RNA sequence: GACUAAUCGAACCAUCUAGUAGCUGGUUACCGCCGAAGUUUCCCUCAGGAUAGCAGUGUCGACCUUCAGUUUUAUGAGGUAA
RNA sequence: AUGGCCAGAAAGUGGUGUUGACGCAAUGUGAUUUCUGCCCAGUGCUCUGAAUGUCAAAGUGAAGAAAUUCAACCAAGCGCGGGUAAACGGCGGGAGUAACUAUGACUCUCUGUAGCCAAAUGGAUUA
RNA sequence: AGACCCUGUUGAGCUUGACUCUAGUUUGACAUUGUGAAAAGA
RNA sequence: GUCCUAAGGGGGGCUCAUGGAGAACAGAAAUCUCCAGUAGAACAAAAGGGUAAAAGUCCCCUUGAUUUUGAUUUUCAGUGUGAAUACAAACCAUGAAAGUGUGGCCUAUCGAUCCUUUAGUCCCUCGAAAUUUGAGGCUAGAGGUGCCAGAAAAGUUACCACAGGGAUGGCUUGUGGCGGCCAAGCGUUCAUAGCGACGUCGCUUUGAUCCUUCGAUGUCGGCUCUUCCUAUCAUACC
């Protein structure tokens, strides 16, 4: 057992569904269906926007070089980091076992 | 009991006592109970409402 | 689709258990959680088994369960 | 001894440190037996000062969701289907059978019964 | 695995609750001579689908050091081994090598009579078509020694070697080849190995009368070296697993004819004879 | 959870004590000059906050620069009618 | 009785007690009649039975120029290992065996129109 | 200005392996605590 | 910082890196042609024998992004038409076919103005002086919740009390819903589509059976007595 199997067995968490952990949502403004994760998920929703606001702290606060339009891509990179470094550290255990 | 195993899945199983009036019902779930759970009169229509009443842990049954 | 049903005996009365105001399907080999446990009631007034279908190609509507 | 306190109790039991609890833990409680009996004390909704509804009750959430299905080509494939060698072994099967009173039904196989069972007589046909 | 192939690969080499059919590696040492390349060749003929050969000299020697043997076995995935090896104690010997976990389980030597040995080619009757498994005879009185020994051993090895796929099923025109073991307890045992195809004639009865007509090869083999396999690596070897579709019974649970999950009560002996009546008083003379 | 001087799920008396309340009620002459507003922006919310904006008194500075919920010109969007 | 149950800030203090198991103190049930579904051993009750496994204070030994630091040793209770008020509680039976002790586990199958028996009665349908 | 519903930085009574304490009980050490012997050792 | 009808699967065709000889610019290195080329390229793994009419590279089709069923395996379920899971079968894609192949991979969370730790010799202070340990301040570093510490302050009051706040509507009535067809007409007549009253057609016992009553959260009454409406049971007329 991983560190979130013996956690959610310990916490009585159950596992989703299916139906539930499909790759598919509705969005009511476009009134579509569209991915949540993926190519064009809605992870990454105004990557390819036209226009994109952009608060003016945070782009005094962004540094030079960089543009909104990766934010999410960082994002997605550092949750992709912490969950492969989470996984190695449970395969390593698993190793020692 | 023998229905308690049978039924190991369900969180228990309910027993409902059905018949003529003054058969019996409720003077049967006091003798299973060993105390006088449910009323008992010689008179018709005693009952007239459905009762509860927890003989085991997974044992209901229903006057 | 949910109303609330009070029970207690004090004029402040607890309100956990709702009631399924729509039609429902239970299935086969249903029986009913006791009353202790059974937050969702659906009525057996309201329990449906059967549907009049109809094939769009065929143009036939037939009662099927 | 060790202490009747709950951090006490948690090293003496031996759980994990750092896991998250639920409110009113102690040792005649586990967290599925105060889920149940939270679900007994349900059905309150949180009001502001003048009474109105600032948190709903328990499924009373008042929202309207956007009801709508996904384009699937599961809708269009036949769900169940059965092969007339099978129909065949449950007609003689059922032709078969016999009522045991000692021998009670637990769970009904979910089964095309039109297609099984025998016609009617003639004579009401 | 980055790649949906090399995944697949990685999935069909891993652990099963039902085994995939084992893969045979044919492979010779240094010094190999040519009965031992045609017997070789007849056993590979015999397990084309299943096996895989080796075509390159490997200095080898399998009872001094099996490293060699077992990263084979990691790289092909190969269960069994049929190793060549020529020598002047042993002129032509066959090694076979059975695995388990990728590991050395057993091995057990034969040792050819030269003079004797008949290709496969030098039999001329109508041969096996590929990929057909053929049946099975063990004769004589080696095999049923009460103590595991190197024929019971020989006899397990060429069982799992033309074992075939497993199947439920067969077709009656699928039974037209036999190869047979016969070796006997006693200076030392010959194991005989033929094959033979089956030609079936009428009798006036139902049941046919079976001829048989030699198929090849004819093969001789005297018992040599002899490795048993660990105890604990035995208990794991012969562990068997259970297929999901096999139930587990519990008690008074049953299915029906119709599929319906039937349960059994039980009421008892009824036994009212201690059983006092009220004593009313209409009941009082 | 009855009684304990008409006082009891903690008697009566005096003091700390003018205890505390974000809640309720009330808050006392006249005239004149101005004079309002409800996500604008950020923060975990309800039992939330600041903050932008709108206002009044004084001043000071050359009350210096002039600017403007408007049109026109030209160029965009709307090339949409015609 | 060098005792229990209490009360008291304490006391060379008081009550039970001018008392001593047919007594004192604390409980549950509640006349009489009826009355103890069958079997255990999970929680609990109690066993000074072996351990130091947890192991404070004080004490012991070592290092440093000392402040200080590190080590064994370490009572009760807990823990471990036994018997139960078997109270709570869990437990559908009965047979075997290959396990061999707890937990086994793997198969088999289980459904008298007013009597008999008990020291007149067979009751709670209690005056 | 009753009752009922709702709100509170709400108050108060009661319960429990809720928190921190504590009466009581139990265990260890020190002082009260003196006098000799008979051994075992350093 | 950009780009993509995504990856994957199936089928078909072709052979690569390099060397030699040649071709205006083109000259070691652009593109094209021939010959030789066991892979010496590319794709994966870590061969001591991976892959050559392919496992490489280009075309065609699917792209449907995680299908259905299961009395079976494992786990779980106070929301038990079971859920997740394994396996099997069916389906699906491709191909002329033999067949091939998919129907996911993972993970507690919180702090970064946080936690732990190191060095300062030529940094400063310990306030009577000096030295050595030690402590503090300041500065500079290292790592990132395995070895970076920690993340356990419950209920009840029908015995009660206080300070306050409260207590859809010119609606309805006599004729069902869904699906198809016809349909006078409305539109349309460079598109012949779309609405459509009146209707119709399919689902919802030879006068039977009586052995199938299907859930109080929502509460009504009774007496006495007056009046009104008509949507008239009776009396009156047609
Ligand atoms: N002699 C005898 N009398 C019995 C027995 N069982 C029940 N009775 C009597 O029968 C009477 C009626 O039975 P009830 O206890 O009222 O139960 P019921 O049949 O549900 O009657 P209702 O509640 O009115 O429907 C009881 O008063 C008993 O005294 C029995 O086994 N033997
Ligand atoms: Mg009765
Ligand atoms: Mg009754």
């Amino acid at each position: 057992e991983t560190k979130w199997q013996a956690f959610a067995r310990r916490r009585g968490i159950k596992p989703k569904t299916r139906e539930q952990r499909r790759n598919l949502q509705y969005n009511p403004t476009t009134g579509q269906w569209e991915r949540k994760w993926g190519y064009k998920g809605a992870n990454k929703r105004g990557e390819t926007d036209p226009i994109i606001e952009v608060s003016a702290a945070k782009e005094a606060m962004r540094p030079e070089g960089t543009s909104v339009r990766g934010d999410k891509r960082r994002e997605i990179r550092a949750r992709v980091k912490k969950n492969q470094k989470q996984m190695l550290r449970n395969q390593r255990i698993a190793a020692e076992k | 009991r023998q229905f308690s195993v049978l039924h190991k899945d369900r969180k228990q199983i309910s027993v409902g006592l059905i018949g003529y009036p003054n058969v019996g019902k409720s003077s049967i779930i006091n003798a299973l109970r060993g105390k006088a759970v449910a009323k008992v009169a010689p008179i018709p229509g005693e009952t007239k409402v459905w009762q509860y009443v927890t003989l085991m842990k997974r044992i209901y049954l229903i006057d | 689709m949910f109303k609330v049903v009070k029970t207690g005996k004090k004029t402040h009365k607890k309100g956990w258990k709702r009631i399924v105001t729509k039609p429902t399907f239970v299935g086969p080999d249903f029986t009913r959680r006791p009353v202790k446990y059974e937050r969702f009631i659906r009525p057996m007034g309201l329990r449906y088994k059967k549907a009049n279908v109809t094939h769009p190609t065929l143009n036939v509507t037939v009662q099927l369960p | 001894g060790t202490g009747k306190k709950e951090k006490n109790r948690l090293l003496r039991e031996g759980r994990t440190p750092g896991d998250p609890h639920v409110k009113g833990e102690n040792f005649y409680r586990s967290a599925k037996k105060i889920k149940t009996l939270n679900i007994l004390k349900e059905g309150k909704p949180i009001r502001d000062s003048k009474g109105k509804i600032v948190k709903a009750a328990s499924f009373q959430s008042k929202e309207v969701p956007k009801a709508v299905i996904e384009p699937n080509r599961k809708w269009f494939t036949n769900t169940r289907v059965i092969s007339q060698d099978t129909l065949q072994s449950f007609r003689e099967a059922m032709a078969e059978k016999q009522k045991d009173p000692y021998t009670v039904l637990l769970k009904s196989n979910k089964l095309p019964m039109s297609l099984i069972r025998d016609g009617p007589k003639l004579e009401d046909g | 695995p980055r790649n949906a192939r090399s995944k697949r690969a990685l999935e069909k080499r891993a652990p099963k609750i039902v085994e995939n059919p084992k893969t045979c590696l044919f492979l010779r040492g240094t010094t190999c001579s040519q009965i031992t390349q045609d017997a070789m060749n007849d056993l590979y003929a015999m397990r084309q689908v299943h096996a895989k050969r080796f075509h390159k000299k490997n200095a080898i020697h399998p009872f001094e050091d099996a490293t060699s043997l077992c990263f084979f076995s990691e790289k092909n995935d190969c269960s069994l081994m049929v190793f060549g090896s020529s020598n002047k104690k042993r002129p032509h010997t066959l090694t076979f090598v059975r695995m388990f976990d990728y590991k050395v389980l057993d091995m057990l030597e034969f040792y050819l009579d030269p003079d004797t040995y008949r290709s496969i080619s030098q039999f001329k009757t109508s041969k096996i078509p590929i990929g057909m498994r053929p049946m099975m005879v063990f004769a004589g009185t080696a095999f049923e020694s009460p103590v595991p020994n190197a024929f019971t051993m020989a006899k397990s090895m060429l069982i799992d070697f033309f074992r075939g796929e497993p199947s439920d099923k067969i077709d009656v025109e699928g039974l037209r080849f036999v190869v047979v073991v016969t070796a006997d307890e006693p200076q030392k045992p010959i194991l005989r190995l033929r094959v033979y195809g089956i030609r079936t004639k009428r009798s006036g009865t139902r049941l046919p009368r079976v001829e048989v007509e030699e198929h090849g090869p004819r093969m001789d083999f005297r018992l040599g070296r002899m490795r048993e396999p660990d105890p604990a690596m035995l208990k794991e070897a012969m562990k068997k697993a259970k297929t999901p579709q096999e139930e587990r019974t519990k008690k008074n649970i049953s299915m029906d004819l119709l599929g319906d999950k039937i349960g059994r009560i039980h009421m008892g002996k009824t036994d009212l004879s201690k059983l006092q009546t009220r004593k009313m008083k209409g009941l009082k003379r």
